[PDB]
RNA sequence: AAGAAAAUGUUUU
RNA sequence: GGUGAAAUUCUUGGAUUUAUUGAAGACUAACUACUGCGAAAGCAUUUGCCAAGGACGUUUUCAUUAAUCAAGAACGAAAGUUAGGGGAUCGAAGAUGAUCAGAUACCGUCGUAGUCUUAACCAUAAACUAUGCCGACUAGGGAUCGGGUGGUGUUUUUUUAAUGACCCACUCGGCACCUUACGAGAAAUCAAAGUCUUUGGGUUCUGGGGGGAGUAUGGUCGCAAGGCUGAAACUUAAAGGAAUUG
C-alpha cells in the first residue's frame, strides 16, 4: 500500500522544517540514495558514499561524481566542451 | 598601378561613416563622419553631410597616397534595417567624384542566418 | 470597461473575499 | 544492420553467450566471430583479441555495452562478448569490413 | 574530512629513485579508481590530467589552478568549482582566466590546472534542515558556529551591543580604515539591500 | 565663389508642401553631356538658365 | 599635430604562388621601433581580393580569396590562402523563390595538415518544356543529392593539398563533377563551392610557405 | 461580420506560423501574414550610374544589386503605402499591379 | 527612408 | 548614439568605426509558397539512431471486429510556480530621459523576473475555420502535394533497355482556390452554412432576452496563480446580428 501521499522519503522528519524545504531535501535525498547504472560493467549497482563520490557494489570502481548524483549537468557540458577542444586540437 | 585601399561606407539612419583603410582593413586612413561636418545632431545622416564626409576623406586619402578604393556599403545589419541609410548613395557619388577611383562595390550589411530576438517588443514600436 | 481589465478587477475582488473569508473563523 | 544479422543468427545459427563458453569455443576452433561490447573491460578485450588472433577469428566490436548486446541477441541479461560457431542463414560472416 | 570536494590518491613513478610518490588531488568529476592521469605539458586535453594553462585551448575548463607556476593549486579548488581560460598572450606569456567569482586573471602560462570540473558540486543546494547538521558540518572545520548576533551583545562585548531595543544604532557599513574591534558589520561595503541588478560590471 | 551655370531642358512637376518649389531637368552649359534635378523656387520654363552656388546636390522632392 | 602617417611605410602584398598575378597592392604599417616591431604589426593581416582581381578575368567576379600574411620578406608581404568566400550579391541573385535551395558543408583535413570547411550549394532547375512553375526537389532527392556532394567535397579535399585545393577551386572543376554525379537526381542549375573556411592550420613551415 | 474570406492571413491547413518582425516597427507578425516585398535595388543608381562608371577602374563593371526582403506589419504597410484600403470587391484580386 | 501637439462638450424635446 | 526634434548614455584611460582572434547563449534568415506533416497545441540547419504515421498499390489476410461517446484518461501555445543549470539577446517590474496640464503611458536609454534548458507543477488562449464527429448524395473548372497507371512522348547514358527530372492523359487521397449558385441564409456569405414546414442517415456536446456573474455557496484539483463544476436575490426594455443611407 502507499503510505503517504507526498511526503515520500521525507516523512521521517514528520511536521518539521517546513513543506518547502521538506520537499527541497527530498527530491536531493532521492537522487542521492538511488542506485545508477555503472559506466564500467553495466549493473544498476552505483550508490553513493561521501558526497561525490559514487561506488560500484559490483566491479568496485568508483567515480568522483556530485553532491547527490552520480553526474552533474555541469560536469556533462563540461566534459562535451573538453571533447569539442581536444577533437580540434587533435584534428 | 593604383594604390588601393577600401572605402567602407556604414549608411545607417542618424549618421554616415566613410572610412578608407589599407587593403587589409588594420590600418585606416581618413575616417569621417557626416556628423563632423553638420553640427545640427539630426542632419547627421543627410546625403549633404555624406557628401562633405566623403569629399574630406578623399582629400586625405589623396594626400596619404590612396588612389582607388575598393567599396563596401552596409547598413545596420544584424536585427536592426538592412537597408542602407540615405547618406551611403551620397558618400558612394562623392567618393567617385573627387578623383578616387573606384572598384569592387559590395554590400557587407551583416544578416543573420538567424538572429537574436529584435528590439521593440512583439507589439513594436508604436508611435 | 474592457473586458480583460474587468476580469483582472473581478480576480482581485475574489482574491480578496478569500482572503477576508480566511481571516475570519 | 548488424541487429538484424544478429537476430538471424539467433533463430538459426549457432552462438555462444559469455566470456567463458567464448573463450572455450575460440580455444576450441569452432567460433566464426566473436562480438565484443563496448562496454567490455580492455584487459579482457585484449584477452579475447590476443585469443581470436592465435584462432584466426574475426572480431567485431559492438557499439553498445552487455545490455545492448543481451538485447540485441534477444536475451533478458547482459552479455559482454556473443561467439557466433554457425551464421544459419544469415550473412553475418560476410557482409564485414 | 571538512572538505565538501573528494580527493583523489594518484600515484607516479618517482622519475629519479625506483619508488611511488602518493599525491592528493582534489578530484576532478568523471575521474575514477583506476584510470590513468597524465601531467605535464605534453599532456592530452582529457578531464583529469594536468596542464599548463598555456598548453589549452580557450574555453577549456580547469581546476586546482595554480596562481604561480609550481604553487601546485589555488584556484577553483571547492566542490563544483572550476576555471575558464578566456584567453593567451604568447608574447611575455600570460593567459587570461575566469574565476569562479567572476574575476578575470591574469596567470603566467606555466601555471598548471585540471582538466574538468571540481567533484562534488550542487552540495550546498540541499537545506541543512536542521542545527544539528550544520553543528556537524562545522565540527570538522573550525569553531565558527554557533554565532551570537552583536546586538544581542553588551556593549562591552560588540560594537552592536547593548540598548533598550536590540539595533545597531550607526550604520552598519564600516570603513575599510577602521581598526580592529571597530569592523563588525559590513566592511567597505559600496552598496547594501536586496541586490537588484546585474553582475560583471563594466 | 566656384562658377558653374546650367539651363533647365525639362520642367519636371511643382513639389513642396505649398507647391512652391519646381523640379528641373538641368543640363550645365559646360560639359552639356550630363543632367542633374534640381530644385528652383520661382518661375522657370524651358531653356532657361540657373545658377548653382552647389553643382553636384541631387534635389529630391518636399513632402 | 602628430601626423601618423609620415612614420609609416609601405609594403607590398605578394599574395599567391599559383593564383596568376603576385602583386595585389601596398599596406602600410608604423615604422619598426625599439618595442613595436613593424614585422609584428604585420604578418596577420588578412587581404580580401576578388578572384575576378587575382586571375585577370572577370568570370571571377564574385568568390573572393582572402590571404593573410605569413611573412614579411624585405618590403614583401608574401601571404598565402586564408579562405574563399562568394559576393553577398553573387549569393543574393542565385537564391530565388520557386525552386530548392541545396546546402552541404563537410569538414576535411587536406592532405599535408589543413583543416576546412567546404560549402557548396545548389539549386534545383526547371526542365527545359517544363510547365510547373516551380521545379521543387522531394528532399529525399535533397538527402541524395547532399551525400553526393558531401562526398564529392570529402574527397576532392584529403587527396589534394590546400594548393592543390586552390588551383581546383579556380576552374570550378568541382562544381562540374557535382553536376555530373547529381544529373541523375535533379538538374540543379546553380552548382557551385560557395565558401572555403580555414578552421586550423598547421605549424606554420616557412619552407612550405616559400614556394613563390 | 468576417471581412475576408479566408482571413486577413495565408494560413489554411498549417495551425501555426512561425513570426517575423515588421522592418518598419519591429511588430511581431506571422510570416503568412506579413506582406512582403523584394527590393533589387542597384548598388548605385543616384542618377550615378555614368560618374561611378567614369570613376571605375574596370570596363564595364556591371555593378551589383542589393536585395533585401522586406516584410511589414498590416499598420506599417497601409501607413507606408506599401498596400491601400481597397474596395469590398477590389479587396478580391490577388494579383499583383 | 520616416517626420511634433490636439483633452473636453449637462437633461429632455 | 538615439529621435519627429531632443535628452538620458558612452567618449583623447581613444567612444563610434576598422582588422585579427576567441567565448557564450539564443535563434534557424534568404529558399518559404493560398506548399508539407501532426489529434490538437505545434513542427523549418546537417547527419545518425529509435520507434511511429497518412496516402497509394494489392486477384494478401480476419470477417462486423464498427460510428459517436456520460464516467474515466493522454496530450495541450504563451504567461506563471518550485528547484538546479544557463543567462547572448530582448525584456512584465523597476530605474531613467523626453513629451505633456498631468504622463511613475506611448517614444528614448538601461534593466530584474522572464525569455533557453532539466525535473516537476499549472491546463488556460480570438486553444478560430469563432463552423463537432461518422456516412451518402447534389454544379462547372483549373492548379498543386503524395501514391499509382498509361504513352510511337522530351531530356538525362549503360550496352539493346532502364532509373531520375519533365510533358500529356487518367485515377485515389490531401491543403486549397476560381465561377455559378439549382439550393441555403436575416444578410454578410456558403459546395456546404445544400439535399429542412416536401421538416426524421447515426451520434456527442452546448444555448434559451441583457445584466448581476463565471460572481456567492458547496465540492473538487492546484504550492500558488488559479482551473473545473456553479446559482440566486435583485435589476433591466432592450442588449445584440447583418445590412442601408447619411
Ligand atoms: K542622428
Ligand atoms: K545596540
Ligand atoms: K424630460
Ligand atoms: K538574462
Ligand atoms: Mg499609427
Ligand atoms: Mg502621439
Ligand atoms: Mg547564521
Ligand atoms: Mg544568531
Ligand atoms: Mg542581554
Ligand atoms: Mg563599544
Ligand atoms: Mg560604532
Ligand atoms: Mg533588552
Ligand atoms: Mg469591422
Ligand atoms: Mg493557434
Ligand atoms: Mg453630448
Ligand atoms: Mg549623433
Ligand atoms: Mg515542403
Ligand atoms: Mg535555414
Ligand atoms: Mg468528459
Ligand atoms: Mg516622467
Ligand atoms: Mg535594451
Ligand atoms: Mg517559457
Ligand atoms: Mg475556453
Ligand atoms: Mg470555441
Ligand atoms: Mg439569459
Ligand atoms: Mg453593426
Ligand atoms: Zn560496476
Ligand atoms: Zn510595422
Amino acid at each position: 500500500a502507499k503510505r503517504t501521499k507526498k511526503v515520500g522519503i521525507t516523512g521521517k522528519y514528520g511536521v518539521r522544517y517546513g513543506s518547502s524545504l521538506r520537499r527541497q531535501v527530498k527530491k536531493l535525498e532521492i537522487q542521492q540514495h538511488a542506485r545508477y547504472d555503472c559506466s564500467f560493467c553495466g549493473k544498476k549497482t552505483v550508490k553513493r558514499g561521501a558526497a561525490g563520490i559514487w561506488t560500484c557494489s559490483c566491479c568496485k570502481k568508483t567515480v568522483a561524481g556530485g553532491a547527490y548524483t552520480v553526474s552533474t549537468a555541469a560536469a556533462a557540458t563540461v566534459r562535451s566542451t573538453i571533447r569539442r577542444l581536444r577533437e580540434m586540437v587533435e584534428a | 598601378s593604383q594604390v588601393f585601399g577600401v572605402a567602407r561606407i556604414y549608411a545607417s539612419f542618424n549618421d554616415t561613416f566613410v572610412h578608407v583603410t589599407d587593403l587589409s582593413g588594420k590600418e585606416t586612413i581618413a575616417r569621417v563622419t557626416g556628423g563632423m561636418k553638420v553640427k545640427a545632431d539630426r542632419d547627421e545622416s543627410s546625403p549633404y553631410a555624406a557628401m562633405l564626409a566623403a569629399q574630406d576623406v578623399a582629400a586625405k586619402c589623396k594626400e596619404v597616397g590612396i588612389t582607388a578604393v575598393h567599396v563596401k556599403i552596409r547598413a545596420t545589419g544584424g536585427t536592426r534595417t538592412k537597408t542602407p541609410g540615405p547618406g551611403g548613395q551620397a558618400a558612394l557619388r562623392a567618393l567617385a567624384r573627387s578623383g578616387l577611383r573606384i572598384g569592387r562595390i559590395e554590400d557587407v550589411t551583416p544578416v543573420p542566418s538567424d538572429s537574436t530576438r529584435k528590439k521593440g517588443g512583439r507589439r513594436g514600436r508604436r508611435l | 470597461m474592457r473586458a480583460k481589465w474587468r476580469k483582472k478587477r473581478t480576480r482581485r475582488l475574489k482574491r480578496k473575499r478569500r482572503k477576508v473569508r480566511a481571516r475570519s473563523k | 544492420s548488424i541487429n538484424q544479422k544478429l537476430a538471424l543468427v539467433i533463430k538459426s545459427g549457432k552462438y555462444t553467450l559469455g566470456y567463458k563458453s567464448t573463450v572455450k569455443s575460440l580455444r576450441q576452433g569452432k567460433s566464426k566471430l566473436i562480438i565484443i561490447a563496448a562496454n567490455t573491460p580492455v584487459l579482457r578485450k585484449s584477452e579475447l583479441e590476443y585469443y581470436a588472433m592465435l584462432s584466426k577469428t574475426k572480431v567485431y566490436y559492438f557499439q553498445g555495452g552487455n545490455n545492448e548486446l543481451g538485447t540485441a541477441v534477444g536475451k533478458l541479461f547482459r552479455v559482454g562478448v556473443v561467439s557466433i560457431l554457425e551464421a544459419g542463414d544469415s550473412d553475418i560472416l560476410t557482409t564485414l569490413a | 574530512s571538512g572538505r565538501g570536494a573528494p580527493l583523489a590518491k594518484v600515484v607516479f613513478r618517482d622519475p629519479y629513485k625506483y619508488r611511488l610518490r602518493e599525491e592528493i588531488f582534489i578530484a576532478n568529476e568523471g575521474v575514477h579508481t583506476g584510470q590513468f592521469i597524465y601531467a605535464g605539458k605534453k599532456a592530452s586535453l582529457n578531464v583529469g590530467n594536468v596542464l599548463p594553462l598555456g598548453s589549452v585551448p580557450e574555453g577549456t575548463i580547469v581546476s586546482n589552478v595554480e596562481e604561480k607556476p609550481g604553487d601546485r593549486g589555488a584556484l577553483a579548488r571547492a566542490s563544483g568549482n572550476y576555471v575558464i581560460i578566456i584567453g593567451h598572450n604568447p608574447d611575455e606569456n600570460k593567459t587570461r582566466v575566469r574565476l569562479p567569482s567572476g574575476a578575470k586573471k591574469v596567470i603566467s602560462s606555466d601555471a598548471r590546472g585540471v582538466i574538468g570540473v571540481i567533484a562534488g558540486g550542487g552540495r550546498v543546494d540541499k537545506p541543512l534542515l536542521k542545527a544539528g547538521r550544520a553543528f556537524h558540518k562545522y565540527r570538522l572545520k573550525r569553531n565558527s558556529w554557533p554565532k551570537t548576533r552583536g546586538v544581542a551583545m553588551n556593549p562591552v562585548d560588540h560594537p552592536h551591543g547593548g540598548g533598550n531595543h536590540q539595533h545597531i544604532g550607526k550604520a552598519s557599513t564600516i570603513s575599510r580604515g577602521a581598526v580592529s574591534g571597530q569592523k563588525a558589520g559590513l566592511i567597505a561595503a559600496r552598496r547594501t539591500g536586496l541586490l537588484r541588478g546585474s553582475q560583471k560590471t563594466q | 565663389t566656384p562658377v558653374t551655370l546650367a539651363k533647365v531642358i525639362k520642367v519636371l512637376g511643382r513639389t513642396g508642401s505649398r507647391g512652391g518649389v519646381t523640379q528641373v531637368r538641368v543640363e550645365f552649359l559646360e560639359d552639356t553631356s550630363r543632367t542633374i534635378v534640381r530644385n528652383v523656387k520661382g518661375p522657370v520654363r524651358e531653356n532657361d538658365i540657373l545658377v548653382l552656388m552647389e553643382s553636384e546636390r541631387e534635389a529630391r522632392r518636399l513632402r | 599635430v602628430v601626423d601618423p602617417f609620415t612614420r609609416k611605410e609601405w609594403f607590398d602584398i605578394k599574395a599567391p604562388s599559383t593564383f596568376e598575378n603576385r602583386n595585389v597592392g601596398k599596406t602600410l604599417v608604423n615604422k619598426s621601433t625599439g618595442l613595436k616591431s613593424a614585422s609584428d604589426a604585420l604578418k596577420g593581416r588578412v587581404v580580401e581580393v576578388c578572384l575576378a582581381d587575382l586571375q585577370g578575368s572577370e568570370d571571377h567576379s564574385f568568390r573572393k580569396i582572402k590571404l593573410r600574411v605569413d611573412e614579411v620578406q624585405g618590403k614583401n608581404l608574401l601571404t598565402n590562402f586564408h579562405g574563399m568566400d562568394f559576393t553577398t550579391d553573387k549569393l543574393r541573385s542565385m537564391v530565388r523563390k520557386w525552386q530548392t535551395l541545396i546546402e552541404a558543408n563537410v569538414t576535411v583535413k587536406t592532405s599535408d595538415d589543413y583543416v576546412l570547411r567546404i560549402f557548396a550549394i545548389a539549386f534545383t532547375r526547371k526542365q527545359a518544356n517544363q510547365v510547373k512553375r516551380h521545379s521543387y526537389a522531394q528532399s529525399s532527392h535533397i538527402r541524395a543529392i547532399r551525400k553526393v556532394i558531401s562526398e564529392i567535397l570529402t574527397k576532392e579535399v584529403q587527396g589534394s593539398t590546400l594548393a592543390q585545393l586552390t588551383s581546383k577551386l579556380i576552374p570550378e572543376v568541382i562544381n562540374k563533377e557535382i553536376e555530373n554525379a547529381t544529373k541523375d537526381i535533379f538538374p540543379l542549375q546553380n552548382i557551385h563551392v560557395r565558401k572555403v573556411k580555414l578552421l586550423k592550420q598547421p605549424k606554420f613551415d616557412v619552407g612550405a610557405l616559400m614556394a613563390l | 461580420p468576417k471581412k475576408r474570406a479566408s482571413n486577413g492571413r495565408n494560413k489554411k491547413g498549417r495551425g501555426h506560423v512561425k513570426p517575423v518582425r515588421c522592418v518598419n516597427c519591429s511588430k511581431s507578425i506571422p510570416k503568412d501574414k506579413a506582406i512582403k516585398r523584394m527590393a533589387i535595388r542597384n548598388i548605385v543608381e543616384a542618377a550615378a550610374v555614368r560618374d561611378l562608371s567614369e570613376a571605375s577602374v574596370y570596363p564595364e563593371y556591371a555593378l551589383p544589386k542589393t536585395y533585401n526582403k522586406l516584410h511589414y506589419c498590416v499598420s506599417c504597410a497601409i501607413h507606408a503605402r506599401i498596400v491601400r484600403v481597397r474596395s469590398r470587391e477590389d479587396r478580391k484580386n490577388r494579383a499583383p499591379p
